[PDB]
């Protein structure tokens, strides 16, 4: 169940090739490649895709021989991407320890492998070993940086951070332990504010349950609470409600309505005096008057002196 | 106590699984699915919009706050966000929504499989 | 997929964060999935795509139950992760400890001492 | 150097942080509260100067029994009660200082006295109008005006008014000759002269 090996065996049992052998290819691959982008051209102009027949190419072809031509053309790439297999693992494995996962890598490469596998030109002669491996690398990096972190950060910043590390190490050389920061900013181009941000920004989270420590007795996170609140607060509040309620609800019961209408005591903050004026009985000159009236009424000692302690 | 009598153990057919996270909205177009494995954003901390913490399919972590914005109060409750399709409903609505992944390949449930009798 | 917060994940004071293996197993399988869809989309030659599925497969798997069959996943936790199964299993499966045994308040412990003068059916306090 | 905005209060009755303050700038008028309602300001100040005698009335157990006001954007300093307690306990001058400031708020009262509750709501409105021009006035060309951005009915607290501030004053603004307005301004033309 090695998985890595379980695939590694088998790829073994596909065997490596040489430039010449991979040349018959190249042509064929191109022969298929371009052919399709016919298929796309004809797509884009029309019906969105030839994607019928021998007319699934605008080109001319005895139809059976088309699909055939296609087969050999792309079979080359298939019989090439896999044909390589190794070397990409020699590359990906370098990131099997960097992060992601040996298998995870392998794929990624693969992806690349493809792309290269076809964006690739036997006319410049020198082998894909000095080009395929390029695309690979690329692919990869864009994976442990695209994830393997469970909080995706600007893959660009990653470099900046590293670049800082190197540049700061240079400072450290002259100024040991690079105590310089804002002076490092003369070479860091930005206040330590972001430097420190970067520091935290480049933090990897913690299992929430690593067993605590100084004792294997328990995981972590088991000493905190959710976004919820203790009843102690809940209640106090709810007191407020009524406390109020009555205390308001002992002066002009009608007006008390607007007290809750143009304000809260329910679920509007609000009903803009405008709308409210008419809401209760259609009014313009009977609102902010009773409004202040209500407040100043329940205001002043004996009245406001009830929330004086329950200012919640 | 008087909410139910017996439980019904069983399995979740792909409809029932996909019936754990539909949260279809009034724009009329379904959701609950998550199109991203990553978590909260790096700059801010908000829950992407289709990752493991997408609000619009689990719920507005910020009580009545369309991830989009515009509304930050119970006042805006039943009403949701046009622009984000966040289902504005406090936050306790989360911890319960569920969502799900259409699978690009079937997987013989570990449980039925390497089980003592390997029922499969 | 679990309602998020139970796979909660959390800002920690020092700035660091409290990732949950749940979203982790998960997210994994996501990639693997997507990617795989892109593999059939790119119509990659099987044996990749094949391989692939294989993987997927067991990503899923582990999610359900780590360490069951293939190689126990071990992430930044520097140890086997915590699959869906096992958080509800063992001595500490949800059952047996938060559930038959929860951990209430309105309580108080202490050392103990003989309470002479104080009669029985009484206690110090 | 405590302070607030053009629409605020300094405090209420019942609220026991009653030590002599020090309005550093702005009026910060205090609106003495009432039962059902209607609050004079009475109090109204200057640079540096104090207000809110509290730990001083019924000893340090006095209840303001008078809500306060952050009238204009405030500016107000204060001092640990000791300053008017221990530090005051010392040489008279120390206490006298506070007493002199108290005498200011007192003078203020005398100023309202006679001018306020005079009889007519027009003469009275002017009885302290010129006074106002002598307090936060702004002299400019016409003469010693105020200029502060104001109601028609804060004004009414000047009388018990309803439209007099926007109607009668219009008289002085033009029909009668005494002030002018820039959206919400006051141009007292004069100390006496026309309109006297």
């Amino acid at each position: 169940e090695d998985s890595i090996r379980l695939y590694l065996q088998e790829i073994g049992r596909i065997r490596l090739l040489r430039a010449d052998e991979e040349i018959e290819l190249a042509r064929k691959i191109a022969d298929l490649l371009e052919l399709e982008r016919v298929r796309e051209r004809l797509s884009e102009k029309l019906e969105r895709d030839p994607r019928d027949s021998e007319w699934a190419e605008a080109v001319q072809l005895p139809l059976p021989a088309f699909r055939y031509r296609l087969h050999i053309g792309r079979r080359a790439k298939d019989k090439m991407v896999q044909s390589n297999l190794r070397l990409v693992v020699s590359i990906a494995k370098k990131y099997m320890n960097r992060g992601l996962s040996f298998q995870d890598l392998i794929q990624e490469g693969s992806l690349g492998l493809i792309r290269a596998a076809e964006k690739f030109d036997h006319e410049k002669g020198y082998k894909f070993s000095t080009y395929a491996t390029w695309w690979i690398r690329q692919a990869i990096t864009r994976a442990i940086a695209d994830q393997s972190r469970t909080i995706r950060l600007p893959v660009h910043l990653y470099e900046t951070i590293s670049r800082i590390k190197k540049t700061t190490k240079l400072l450290s050389q002259e100024m040991g332990r690079k105590p310089t920061e804002e002076e490092i900013a003369t070479r860091m181009e930005m206040t330590i504010e972001k430097l420190r941000f970067i520091a935290k920004s480049a933090q990897l989270p913690i299992s929430l349950e690593t067993p605590i420590g100084k004792e294997e007795d328990s995981r972590l996170g088991d000493f905190i609470e959710s976004d919820g609140e203790t009843p102690e607060d809940q209640v106090s509040k709810n007191l407020l409600r009524e406390d109020l309620e009555k205390v308001l609800d002992s002066l002009s019961p009608r007006e008390r309505d607007v007290l809750r209408l143009r304000y809260g005591l329910d679920d509007g903050r609000m009903k803009t005096l405008e709308e409210i004026g008419q809401i209760f009985n259609v009014t313009r000159e009977r609102i902010r008057q009773i409004e202040a009236k209500a407040l100043r009424k329940l205001r002043h000692p004996n009245r406001n002196s009830v929330l004086k302690e329950y200012i919640r | 106590t008087n909410q139910f009598d017996y439980v019904k153990i069983g399995l979740a057919s792909p409809e029932r699984i996909r019936q754990w996270g539909e949260r279809t909205l009034p724009n009329g177009q379904v959701v609950g699915e998550v199109t991203k494995p990553e978590t909260i954003n790096y700059r801010t901390l908000k829950p992407e919009m289709d990752g493991l913490f997408c609000e619009r399919i689990f719920g507005p972590a910020k009580d009545w706050e369309c991830h989009c914005g515009k509304y930050k109060r119970v006042r805006h409750r039943g009403i949701v966000c046009e622009r984000c399709g966040v289902e504005v409903t406090e936050s306790r609505v989360r911890r319960h929504r569920m969502g799900y992944i259409k699978l690009a390949a079937p997987v013989a449930h570990v449980w039925y499989l390497k089980g003592i009798p390997s029922y499969i | 997929v679990i309602p998020p917060d139970l796979r909660p994940m959390v800002q920690l004071d020092g700035g660091r964060f409290a990732t949950s293996d749940l979203n982790d197993l998960y997210r994994r399988v996501i990639n693997r999935n997507n990617r795989l869809a892109r593999l059939q989309e790119i119509l990659a030659p099987e044996i990749i795509v094949r391989n692939e599925k294989r993987m997927l497969q067991e990503a899923v798997d582990a999610l359900i139950d780590n360490g069951r069959r293939g190689r126990t996943v071990v992430g930044a936790n520097n140890r086997p992760l915590k699959s869906l199964s096992d958080i509800i299993e063992g001595k500490q499966g949800r059952f047996r400890q938060n559930l038959l045994g929860k951990r209430v308040d309105y309580s108080g412990r202490s050392v103990i001492v003989v309470g002479p003068k104080l009669k029985i059916h009484q206690c110090g306090l | 150097v405590e302070t607030f905005e053009r629409n605020k209060t300094i405090f209420f009755p019942g609220d026991p942080a009653e030590r002599v303050y020090f309005l550093l700038k702005g009026a910060v008028k205090l609106s003495r509260v009432y039962e059902a309602g209607e609050e004079i300001t009475v109090a109204l100040l200057r640079e540096n100067s104090v207000f809110g005698v509290l730990s001083l009335l019924t000893g340090n157990k006095s209840d303001r029994f008078y809500h306060a006001v952050a009238f204009t954007p405030v500016e107000l300093l204060s001092a640990p009660i000791e300053q008017v307690e221990q530090a005051l306990k010392e040489n008279p001058e120390l206490s006298m200082l506070m007493l002199r400031g108290l005498s200011s708020r007192i003078l203020q009262t005398e100023m309202m006295i006679e001018t306020l509750a005079h009889r007519d709501m027009g003469s009275r409105l002017v009885s302290f109008l010129l006074i106002l021009c002598r307090d936060f006035g702004v002299p400019c060309a016409d003469g010693i005006t105020i200029d502060l951005k104001l109601s028609h009915q804060a004004i009414a607290e000047a009388i018990g008014s309803t439209r007099v501030t926007v109607t009668r004053l219009l008289g002085d603004l033009r029909e009668k000759k005494m002030i002018s307005i820039h959206k919400k301004k006051i141009t007292v033309h004069k100390p006496v002269t026309l309109s006297r």
